[PDB]
């Protein structure tokens, strides 16, 4: 039985599976940090549910197979041409930047589902919230134009409208230049072209725009790279502080249930990713489109529901 | 014509006890068969929106859409050809009761009628 | 009549179960099949009909008609085979099902005993081709040159469906048998008048009459090759075919009613014949000269005398045929140059002899050429006419001679003189367009052998 | 091979079934039609020996 | 997702089928037996 | 809100219209549609903003005011007949503001300005709902006292909602703006043909409850309010964009498609009477109609409109939740003509 | 002005294909070589092997159901009959005029 009006009817109250440790909690920090490490560790001590931070080809991992799938299938953008050219005439930038935003609204959404389904409480990276920090440093240092960010920031205003904030934000500070010195150690060639001034204003973003905002709606623990690598103490803290400040109290079972409806239901989730509105940068033509779309439907498993692949291995299909 | 207010009328059944005084329809009846080529007309309509395999992928569901299609056109048409003759049942009634309104015309033959001739030229 | 329905209708689910490579080769086949069923109906007797039952009849005038119809779908097959390679399986099968439900739209018009039957299917044909013609058109112009072609036929046809239902509501019925043996005179009266225009003007803007042909050139030049194919050659002698069923019951209030008609053809054929002379488009040229020939088949409908209707019928088969060839030609041509203009390229018959033979024979057979049956027709509507007025034979003299000027005018423009230099991409014809060339002209000249079969109901 | 090559080519019996059926309906139709079979005022007849019906 | 062939809908279906075709023929039968029993055919 | 009290309130809706339709006394009518009215507006107002709310206080003032209308002319018929029987109307008077209140109650013009905004600031499920199941009470009132009405007045307002309707879908992008004015037209139709048969009515109101059900469940089914939104509907589900067109077509009454059958049998009944310019002014404005469902099908099916690169996602993910009986929506309303003499079971 | 001049991805527009560098011998009906092949034989075929000339010599010898001969045996009896009683051929009243009951003027 999938979970619907006639569930929440007959027995299916999701208040009744919090037990004060449901806390969703996201990490964030700037790139090469220690963040995934802090991260991974919070989530084994607290027994939350780790989630690793959602790349180009994290909804590719949730349906069908795990395999990924091919770019020009899923995504159509790259990290490593972003890095090698920043300013391409293509648009890889803010395409790049729109994809990983909304890969990030399908994993918050599925870790709200998860949450709300059983009870146990997840970690996340940098998720929804925190995102616009890269479109900031992109926009201050010329890889993408106004357009885009408008546009971002719509999409994000009609998608980020409905979902509940983090109860406790978690930010591991670094310098630059260490982390700079990290960049070098990590020996990554295409991460080497990082330039400090891309960095800075990531930073500069972080601290001005996005901690004292999360101030006033959940809890905040600023933390360095020293006093990070004990996760004793950030645990200690974790349960320590009490949340009373955040929309989180005032829910009660009625927007429990609307929320859980929300959060099934992908294409409603992805519902406004895909408003149409014209910018170079993402719109594709119709030839091209239908192509790409006469391709996809080629994949192994993908032509039928996932229940009605026969080239898979689906039997019995005549009486599904 | 109006049959709403008509005398010794129920309410609200479908069928008449006097309306089982007339033939049925055969079970090969042209509207029966359109009617199970609706209802398979909906089962693939209902596959192909589901993204299954249109032609085979639930044979049970087809065959469920066919029949309930073939039983209610099967009631529908006994009812519709009730109404139909209900309706030439009064006719004929009102005919034969107003002879006035309905004089039988003096037959008349072509041969001692004139009628206007029209050149095509 | 069912045994070249249900084939027809069969055709659907065989299209649709055929394999991705094989969809062509079994439509090909079993269209060719239907229409050799077809050919039975041919035989006619010169009493009442063949009025197989309650619904469907055959007559000499509707048999033709018939046999064209589906002697037409494996040529259009033909034709759409080559333009259509880079297209997904399920499209292809979706433009051979809206072939295959024109023709069996129309197959059940040209029977149609009841009006009403006549006017739904008449109708009915108009969502197939629209769908054709805005669907896989290489324009941007499509899109409005399918909706005038949709709003001036409905536009047209609504008035005929109020006209039909007060028809049958005076008199009783709709069968076109009782229509035709209780048929009786119509006073000159107003009421009258605006019925006969209610009756007529639904066939007028489907000849298309002169002044209501607007739609015409949009509609061939923007349709793909199939759909111009179809739209020569049966979807124009659709209005020929209901004014012929339909002026049983005008009489005698056609007399009068139909002069402004009969002047407006007889000026739009010099018209439409002088603007085939300045045309610097292959479809629009061949659409025009479709009008004018359209025109000529409204006088003679008009004119209402046996020898009119004898040569309006086999100026139909004809023009259906020729029309068909010609479309075919300019689509060949343009698969080469994508650019459908006639002096682009120039001096054809220097590098394609046999397709330029084709060219002659079918320029030949419009200009009207003896003995072929266009000029079968066009005789007859001519005498017709002279004996209805002597003045006549001016008009028909100068059509003839213009006639005769745009058709060599354009053999000579596309066949003749040099080659265009900077085009070397004109491959050698393939044997799929010479077989489609062939099986447009050998009819033509078989049925010049047995005029009998396409003179209608008064020979 | 039999039984391989009629699930690529059964589909070409479609056609013509649907003609052997449609002559079969035509005929049936046909028969509700007989109202006045040997009744016409030209062609009426007397049946012969062994005639029920003067056309079928 | 990953699901088995659910035999109790599929039951269902079938039963429902099978009973209605069943109801329909005798439903027909009945009728044809009144109607001649009412104007005295057989 | 709560489901069940979403299921009880759609069930006190339902319940005031067959409180209207199987009552005798003109006190349970009124009674029937005060509680129509006071279970709609929360369905109008479930998911909560600013444009639901706008477009509840409309509804609401506009069906107040014809309530209060209604029950005048009961009064005033009470007054010079003491009757209360739903029957013969009895005064001239008490004719003409009653059918001015059923009229507004129906949205027909000139009382057709609050149906767009209304259908716009209202969700999809909402807009189908007051589009679908809102037209039986009042229309079936009208057939109960059909031998009363002024034919003038009946047919000037039919053809003015015809017109209205037809002139201004021509000017909407958003779907249900689009939508409102059909259904203004179709009512204009169903109105028309009351003096003469009510039968015609019947059909003619089951055939565009399919219809809007059918294109209603399809835009639910493809989440678009606006041309553009459903302009990228190809590169997602084709068949549902395909399956729209062939919908559209029937709603233009093309034949042979289901929605011919409404047109041709009013048309018929009305030549019957000895009308005649009418029917043809009611089709030669059904043409607008057909030209804005034309366009909607060009945006939609018949081009290919650009998309975006975030599509591919959505290329991913199936619906979880599937609407049952759309596909018999969709067969009901495009391939029933054939079956067209089976109105006589006066459906 | 830093936009890339481009209105949006888009494939480039292709060249058209020769079916004969790939495949001589291309009969103009597909780019495989044998069902290219069996095309163009079925067409052949069916067009002009069988209805060309099958339905042609059909149509050529329709029996007579327009009854033309039986027309002129017709004629040629009555000619011969009328001739031989001196009868003046054909008459100029299709019906004769005994059976005609004519309305009475008077005025
Ligand atoms: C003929 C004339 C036809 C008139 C027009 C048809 C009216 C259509 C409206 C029906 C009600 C709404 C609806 O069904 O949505 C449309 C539906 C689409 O549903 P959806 O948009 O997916 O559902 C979202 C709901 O709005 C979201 O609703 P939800 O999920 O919150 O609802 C919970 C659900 C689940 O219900 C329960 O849990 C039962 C609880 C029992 C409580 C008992 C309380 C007793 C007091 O209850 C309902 O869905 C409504 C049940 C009402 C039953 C009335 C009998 O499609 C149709 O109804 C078309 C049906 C065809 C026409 C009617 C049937 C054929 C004739
Ligand atoms: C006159 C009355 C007589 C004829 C009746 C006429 C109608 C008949 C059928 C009515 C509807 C029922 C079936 C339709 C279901 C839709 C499923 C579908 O799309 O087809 C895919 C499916 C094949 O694809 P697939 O591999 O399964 O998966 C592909 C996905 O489905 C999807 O593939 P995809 O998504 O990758 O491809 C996308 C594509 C796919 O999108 C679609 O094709 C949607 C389908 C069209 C909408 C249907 C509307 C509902 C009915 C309206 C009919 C209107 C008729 C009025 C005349 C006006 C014409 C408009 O859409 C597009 O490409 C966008 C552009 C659209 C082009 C222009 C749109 C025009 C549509 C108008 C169609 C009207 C005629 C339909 C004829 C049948 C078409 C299947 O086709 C079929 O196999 C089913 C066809 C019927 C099966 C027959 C089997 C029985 C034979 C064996 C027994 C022998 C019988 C005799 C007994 C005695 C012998 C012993
Ligand atoms: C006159 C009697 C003839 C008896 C012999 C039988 C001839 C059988 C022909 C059958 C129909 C022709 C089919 C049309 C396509 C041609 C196929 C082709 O490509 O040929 C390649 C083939 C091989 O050459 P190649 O080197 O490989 O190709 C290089 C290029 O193609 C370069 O090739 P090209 O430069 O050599 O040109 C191709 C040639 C072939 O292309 C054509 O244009 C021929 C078609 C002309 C007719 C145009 C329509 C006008 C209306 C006529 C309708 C009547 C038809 C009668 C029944 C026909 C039965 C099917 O064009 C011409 O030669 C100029 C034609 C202008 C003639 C104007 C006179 C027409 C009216 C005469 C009255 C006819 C009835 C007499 C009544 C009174 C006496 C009893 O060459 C030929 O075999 C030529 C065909 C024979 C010439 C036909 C001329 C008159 C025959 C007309 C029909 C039969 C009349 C029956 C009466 C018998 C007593
Ligand atoms: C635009 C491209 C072409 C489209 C198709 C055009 C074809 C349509 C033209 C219609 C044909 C003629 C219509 C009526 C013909 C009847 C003869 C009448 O007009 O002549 C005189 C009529 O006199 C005057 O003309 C009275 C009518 C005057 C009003 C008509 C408007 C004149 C111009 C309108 C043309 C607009 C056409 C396009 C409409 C959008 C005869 O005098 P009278 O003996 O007394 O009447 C005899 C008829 N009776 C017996 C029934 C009484
Ligand atoms: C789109 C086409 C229409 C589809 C309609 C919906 C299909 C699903 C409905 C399922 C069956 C509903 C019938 C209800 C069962 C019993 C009905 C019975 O009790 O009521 C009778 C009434 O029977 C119904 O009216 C008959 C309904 C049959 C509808 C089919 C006609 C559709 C028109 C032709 C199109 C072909 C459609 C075929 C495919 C469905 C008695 O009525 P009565 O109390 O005395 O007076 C009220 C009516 N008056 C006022 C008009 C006189
Ligand atoms: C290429 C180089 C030359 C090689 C060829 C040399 C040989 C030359 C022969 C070619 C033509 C020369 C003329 C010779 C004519 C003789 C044949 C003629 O006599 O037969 C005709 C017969 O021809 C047919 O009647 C006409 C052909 C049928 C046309 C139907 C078209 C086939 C269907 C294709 C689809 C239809 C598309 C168009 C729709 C209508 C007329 O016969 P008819 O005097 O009368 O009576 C027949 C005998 N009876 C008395 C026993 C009855
Ligand atoms: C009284 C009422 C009579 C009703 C007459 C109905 C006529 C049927 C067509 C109505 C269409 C009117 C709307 C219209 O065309 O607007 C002009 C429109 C604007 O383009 P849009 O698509 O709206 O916007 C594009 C930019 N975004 O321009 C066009 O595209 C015109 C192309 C279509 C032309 C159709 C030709 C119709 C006329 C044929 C002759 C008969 C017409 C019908 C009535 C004739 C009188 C008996
Ligand atoms: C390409 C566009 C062409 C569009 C069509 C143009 C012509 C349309 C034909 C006229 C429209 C009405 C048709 C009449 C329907 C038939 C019914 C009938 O004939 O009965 C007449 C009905 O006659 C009428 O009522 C006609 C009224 C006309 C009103 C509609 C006007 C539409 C435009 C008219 C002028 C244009 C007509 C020609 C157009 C030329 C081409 C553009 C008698 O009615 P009764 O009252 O029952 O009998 C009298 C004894 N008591
Ligand atoms: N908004 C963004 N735009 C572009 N790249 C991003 C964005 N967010 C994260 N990334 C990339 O995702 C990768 C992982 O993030 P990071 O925290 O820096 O490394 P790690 O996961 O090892 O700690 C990095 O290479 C980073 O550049």
């Amino acid at each position: 039985l999938q979970y619907g009006p006639l569930a929440f009817v007959l027995g299916e109250r999701t208040t009744r599976k919090l037990t004060e440790t449901s806390k969703v909690i996201t990490v964030d920090g700037n790139i090469c940090s220690g963040k995934g490490r802090l991260a991974r560790e919070i989530a084994e001590k607290l027994g939350l549910r780790h989630f690793p931070e959602a790349g180009i080809h994290y909804a590719d991992s949730t349906t069908g197979d795990g395999k990924p799938l091919d770019v020009q299938l899923s995504g159509n953008c790259s990290l490593e041409k972003f890095y090698d050219d920043p300013k391409s005439n293509d648009g890889n930038s803010y395409r790049l930047q729109s994809w990983l935003y909304a890969s990030r609204l399908l994993q918050y959404a599925d870790a709200l589902e998860h949450l709300l389904s059983t009870g146990q409480g997840v970690v996340l990276e940098r998720s929804i919230y925190s995102d616009f920090v890269f479109l900031e440093a992109m926009y201050r240092q010329g890889f993408i134009r106004k357009q885009c960010v408008e546009h971002y920031n719509e999409v994000k205003k009609v998608t980020a409208c409905e979902y509940l904030p983090p109860h406790v934000v978690v930010y591991v500070d670094v310098p630059v230049p260490e982390i700079q010195s990290r960049i070098q150690k990590k020996g990554n060639p295409h991460e080497m072209k990082i330039t400090a001034a891309y960095l800075q204003d990531i930073e500069n973003a972080y601290k001005k725009t996005f901690l004292p905002e999360m101030s006033e709606k959940c809890e905040v623990l600023q933390y360095s790279a020293r006093e990070a690598e004990d996760a004793e103490k950030v645990v200690e803290d974790i349960e320590y502080l009490k949340c009373d400040k955040g929309p989180w109290p005032d829910q009660d079972d009625r927007t429990f249930h609307r929320l859980r409806m929300l959060v099934q239901n992908k294409l409603e989730v992805l519902n406004y990713t895909t408003i149409p509105v014209y910018l170079p940068e993402i719109t594709i033509g119709a030839h091209q489109s239908d192509r790409v779309f006469q391709k996809f439907t080629e994949l192994p498993g993908r032509k039928y529901s996932p229940g009605y692949n026969e080239d898979v291995g689906d039997k019995w299909i005549w009486l599904k | 014509t109006m049959m709403s207010g008509r005398p010794g009328r129920v309410p609200l059944q479908f069928l008449p006890n006097e309306a089982r005084s007339l033939p049925p329809p055969k079970l090969t009846d042209p509207r029966l068969v359109y009617m199970g080529f609706l209802g398979y007309c909906s089962g693939l309509i209902d596959n192909a929106i589901r993204r299954r395999p249109v032609v085979s992928a639930g044979l049970h569901r087809q065959l469920l859409y066919v029949t309930s299609f073939v039983f209610f056109g099967y009631y529908l048409l006994k009812r519709q050809d009730y109404m139909y003759a209900l309706r030439d049942h009064d006719m004929f009634a009102y005919v034969k009761s107003h002879p006035e309104d309905f004089p039988e015309k003096d037959k008349k033959t072509y041969g001692e009628i004139l009628e206007e001739f029209h050149p095509v030229r | 009549m069912l045994k070249i329905i249900i084939p027809t209708t069969m055709l659907l689910p065989m299209t649709w179960m055929s394999k991705h490579n094989m969809i062509w080769i079994n439509a090909t086949v079993h269209s060719l099949l239907i229409s050799l069923i077809s050919l039975s109906l041919l035989n006619q007797l010169g009493e009442n009909s063949l009025n197989f039952s309650l619904t469907f009849f055959s007559d000499s005038l509707s048999a033709p008609l018939l046999v064209l119809t589906t002697w037409l779908l494996p040529l259009m097959l033909m034709a759409s085979q080559s333009h259509l390679s880079k297209e997904t399986t399920t499209r292809k099968k979706l433009y051979i099902t809206m072939l295959i439900l024109l023709q069996l739209f129309l197959i059940m018009t040209f029977t149609a005993t009841e009006l009403i039957l006549f006017y739904i299917l008449f109708e009915a044909t108009l969502v197939p081709t629209l769908i054709i013609i805005t669907r896989w058109g290489n324009q941007t112009e499509r899109l409005n040159a399918g909706l005038y072609f949709l709003f001036y036929t409905l536009a047209g046809s609504l008035p005929l469906l109020v006209a039909l239902v007060y028809i049958q509501n005076t008199t009783g019925s709709l069968n076109f048998l009782i229509i035709h043996y209780w048929s009786h005179p119509l006073s000159n009266s107003w009421s009258n008048i605006f019925m006969w225009l209610a009756c007529i003007m639904a066939f007028m803007v489907k000849m298309p009459l002169y002044g209501l042909h607007l739609w015409l050139p949009k509609a061939h030049v923007e349709a793909p090759i199939a759909g111009s194919m179809v739209l020569a050659a049966v979807l124009l002698k659709l209005g020929g075919y209901g004014m012929m069923r339909i002026t049983t019951i005008l009489n005698p209030l056609t007399n009068y009613m139909a002069y402004p008609f009969l002047m407006l053809s007889m000026w739009g054929m010099i018209m439409t014949s002088s603007i085939c002379l300045r045309q610097t488009d292959l479809k629009s040229l061949i659409a025009y000269s479709s009008v004018s020939h359209m025109a000529l088949v409204i006088v003679a409908i008009m004119i209402q005398t046996p020898w009119s209707f004898m040569g309006a019928t086999a100026l139909m088969i004809a023009h259906g045929l020729t029309s068909s060839m010609l479309f075919c030609l300019a689509n060949t041509n343009y698969e080469r140059v994508h650019s459908r203009t006639m002096i682009l390229a120039r001096g054809l018959q220097t590098l394609l002899p046999l397709m330029a033979t084709w060219w002659l024979v079918a320029s030949l057979t419009n200009l009207a050429l003896p003995p072929s049956i266009n000029l079968i027709g066009e005789l007859f509507i001519i005498t017709a006419s002279f004996s209805w007025s002597n003045i006549t034979i001016i008009l028909m003299g100068m059509n003839m001679m213009i006639t005769a000027l745009y058709s060599l005018y354009m053999l000579i423009t596309t066949q003749r003189g040099k080659y265009t230099h900077h085009i070397n991409n004109i491959k050698p014809s393939f044997t799929r367009e010479n077989a489609l060339m062939a099986l447009h002209i050998l009819p033509l000249l078989l049925l010049t052998l047995n005029p009998k079969m396409i003179l209608g109901p008064l020979y | 091979n039999v039984l391989q090559i009629v699930r690529d080519h059964w589909v070409h019996i479609l056609v013509p079934v649907g003609f052997v059926f449609g002559c079969y309906l035509d005929r049936r139709s046909d028969e509700k039609l007989t109202a006045f079979r040997n009744k016409s005022l030209l062609f009426k007849r007397e049946l012969r020996p062994n005639e029920e019906v003067t056309w079928k | 997702p990953h699901g088995s062939p659910d035999w109790l809908k599929v039951g269902l279906t079938l039963g429902t089928s099978v009973f209605l075709w069943i109801y329909l023929i005798k439903q027909h039968k009945e009728d044809v037996l009144e109607y001649k029993r009412r104007n005295g055919l057989e | 809100m709560n489901p069940i009290i979403y299921t009880t309130l759609i069930m006190t809706v339902m319940s005031g219209t067959m409180l209207v339709m199987i009552s005798s006394h003109w006190l349970l009518i009124w009674i029937g549609f005060e509680m129509n009215l006071l279970a709609m507006i929360p369905v109008l107002m479930k998911n909560f903003n600013p444009r639901a709310t706008e477009a509840a206080t409309k509804y609401f003032l506009t069906q107040a005011t014809a309530s209060m209308m209604l029950m005048m002319a009961i009064i005033i018929n009470l007054l010079y007949s003491g009757q209360w029987t739903i029957t013969k109307m009895f005064n001239p008077v008490a004719m003409t503001m009653m059918t001015m209140a059923l009229a507004m109650k129906l949205g027909l013009s000139p009382f057709h300005f609050w149906v767009p905004e209304v259908t716009q600031g209202i969700s999809l499920q909402a807009g189908l709902l007051l589009l679908t199941w809102q037209k039986l009470a009042p229309l079936s009132v009208l057939c109960q006292i059909s031998q009363s009405i002024n034919p003038n007045l009946m047919l000037t307002m039919a053809m003015l909602s015809i017109l209205i309707g037809g002139w201004g879908g021509l000017n909407q992008t958003q779907l249900r703006k689009i939508m409102a004015y059909s259904s203004i037209a179709h009512m204009g139709w169903m109105t028309a043909v009351l003096p003469y048969n009510t039968t015609m009515t019947i059909l003619n109101l089951l055939i565009y409850i399919t219809m809007t059900l059918a294109m209603f469940m399809l835009l639910i089914h493809s989440s678009a309010t606006t041309t553009l939104s459903l302009s990228h509907t190809w590169n997602k589900m084709p068949v549902i964009t395909s399956l729209m067109m062939v919908t559209l077509l029937s709603m233009g009454g093309l034949p042979p498609l289901s929605g011919f059958m409404p047109k041709w049998m009013i048309i018929q009944e009305m030549t019957k009477n000895e009308s005649i310019i009418m029917p043809t002014l009611m089709a030669m404005t059904a043409l607008l109609n057909l030209y804005f469902y034309m366009r909607l099908a060009y945006s939609s099916s018949l081009t290919m409109f650009p998309s975006t690169n975030n599509m591919k996602m959505k290329w991913q993910f199936e619906h979880t939740k599937q609407m049952k009986l759309l596909p018999t929506m969709i067969v009901l309303s495009t391939l029933v003509l054939p079956m067209t003499p089976a109105l006589s079971s006066l459906n | 002005p830093p936009e890339p001049t481009i209105r949006l991805q888009e494939d480039p527009d292709p060249e058209d294909e020769n079916l004969y560098e790939k495949n001589p011998d291309s009969h103009g009906y597909d780019k495989d070589p044998i069902v290219d092949l069996w095309n163009m034989r079925v067409v052949f075929f069916f067009g002009f092997s069988i209805v060309l000339v099958l339905g042609s010599t059909f149509v050529a010898y329709l029996p007579d159901y327009r009854m033309q001969e039986w027309a002129r045996r017709e004629a040629e009896r009555l000619v011969k009959y009328r001739e031989a009683n001196g009868l003046p051929l054909m008459e100029s009243n299709c019906f004769d005029p005994n059976k005609i009951q004519l309305p009475e003027d008077e005025d």
